[PDB]
RNA sequence: AGCCAGGAUGUUGGCUUAGAAGCAGCCAUCAUUUAAAGAAAGCGUAAUAGCUCACUGGUCGAGUCGGCCUGCGCGGAAGA
């Protein structure tokens, strides 16, 4: 996008609309609109599935609030989708915690090309696992 | 604290200190703090400097204290004459003389040595200084 | 591969040693085979910045005494106490 | 400030300046790190 | 040494995430298009963000950087 101009990335587990716990005004002290993430973003999740939070880029521009396309489903809770325990982390790789298979990650590597940094296969497939380093998980060879 | 478990008498005379050392080459170790000043270390001093030292260059490491104790001290208390026998035997010192190797490390590079031996050497009486294990 | 200048020391003992380190050089000796033992004095800086390589104190070293070459080996260094500098060194010929 | 008799560089902003045969350390970052007479 | 440029993605990495989305948290601490880049070295947040740097290019046209051994000095150093 542009130069920074009142976009942020900021929310939590959007299968229901307007988390107000979480962030609440987080999502309204930049021009950004409270209405925008309960029925129109909603309506732009249900193009490909839901329970997914989403890091995203909100211009708001001289328009009513802005406009918003979501592009990139994140890596976060893709591999917390099928991971091991639904807690958490803590100390992940001192042990053996969790353990992902790396064929999903290769498809859905294939799948993701926008907010990536690579243009070949393998150059960006143990970037993923480098996430599953992060969480420690161990990748199943 | 230093002190011998068990000694043969329990009050010793004052005598001097004169001369060099003879624990002088870094032996046991890799980086060893050694001696500069004459002076003599309490046991406290030894303590101190040692909990500096393992405080610093955390749990991992090794350390060998190269000096041990062995000398008391007596004093006599406040408001009493002089004479009427030696006084108490209040701690126990190791007299040093410049060329002793105080302190050992080894396990950890050199810097962490440099830095753990600058925190204890300011916690000493005596001018001290930074050796290597010098090979013959 | 080290070549060590040398002179000859005319005077031993203390006086004469102690004076020899106050004009930055120090005494040495090589002894070894079946020849006399060789007193000899060396520079204290060529040899301090020599020995603080490893190879010094392994490989043969060629010391140049009189403009002759006595390939000698570094058999034991007395070091100052406390100084980073040399009192003495034993060469054992090669 | 501070004066001591063990001034040094608290900070990497911080710098010795010997004004008037005095030493100091004049930060820029932090003023808690000016310091006197080392 | 100045001066002109670039310095990211998974990375909301999960967090006890009540807000940490590199910033009161711990384990990790990887891999790439790239000269170069830290799941952030310093600040900083209601919170992402905001900058600078660590590194690289251009301008620059001769020394520069930090240790060691030393001589002499400075501070530390207030009394009737």
């Amino acid at each position: 996008a542009k130069k920074v101009q009142a976009y942020v990335k900021l929310q939590v587990a959007a299968g229901m609309a307007n988390p107000s716990p979480p962030v609440g005004p987080a999502l309204g002290q930049q021009g950004v609109n409270i209405m925008e993430f309960c029925k129109a973003f909603n309506a732009k999740t249900d193009s490909i599935e839901k329970g997914l939070p989403i890091p995203v880029v909100i211009t708001v521009y001289a328009d009513r609030s802005f406009t918003f396309v979501t592009k990139t489903p994140p890596a976060a809770v893709l591999l917390k989708k099928a991971a091991g325990i639904k807690s958490g982390s803590g100390k992940p790789n001192k042990d053996k915690v969790g353990k992902i298979s790396r064929a999903q990650l290769q498809e859905i590597a294939q799948t993701k090309a926008a907010d990536m940094t690579g243009a070949d296969i393998e150059a960006m497939t143990r970037s993923i696992e480098g996430t599953a380093r992060s969480m420690g998980l161990v990748v199943e060879d | 604290m230093l002190q011998p478990k068990r000694t043969k008498f329990r009050k010793m005379h004052k005598g001097r200190n004169r001369g060099l050392a003879q624990g002088t080459d870094v032996s046991f170790g890799s980086f060893g703090l050694k001696a500069v000043g004459r002076g003599r270390l309490t046991a406290r001093q030894i303590e101190a400097a040692r909990r500096a030292m393992t405080r610093a260059v955390k749990r991992q490491g090794k350390i060998w204290i190269r000096v041990f104790p062995d000398k008391p001290i007596t004093e006599k208390p406040l408001a009493v004459r002089m004479g009427k026998g030696k006084g108490n035997v209040e701690y126990w010192v190791a007299l040093i003389q410049p060329g002793k190797v105080l302190y050992e490390m080894d396990g950890v590079p050199e810097e962490l040595a440099r830095e753990a031996f600058k925190l204890a050497a300011a916690k000493l009486p005596i001018k001290t200084t930074f050796v290597t294990k010098t090979v013959m | 591969m080290f070549t060590i200048n040398a002179e000859v020391r005319k005077e031993q003992g203390k006086g004469a040693s102690r004076r020899l380190r106050a004009a930055n050089k120090f005494p040495a000796i090589i002894y070894g085979g079946k020849e006399a033992p060789l007193a000899i004095e060396l520079d204290h800086d060529k040899v301090m910045n020599m020995q603080a390589k490893a190879e010094f104190y392994s490989e043969v070293l060629t010391i140049v005494v009189d403009g002759k070459e006595i390939k000698v080996k570094a058999q034991d260094v007395q070091r100052h106490p406390y100084k980073p500098k040399l009192q003495h060194i034993d060469f054992v010929r090669a | 400030m501070k004066v001591r008799a063990s001034v040094k560089k608290l900070c990497r902003n911080c710098k010795i300046v010997k004004r008037d045969g005095v030493i100091r350390v004049i930060c820029s970052a932090e003023p808690k790190h000016k310091q006197r007479q080392g």
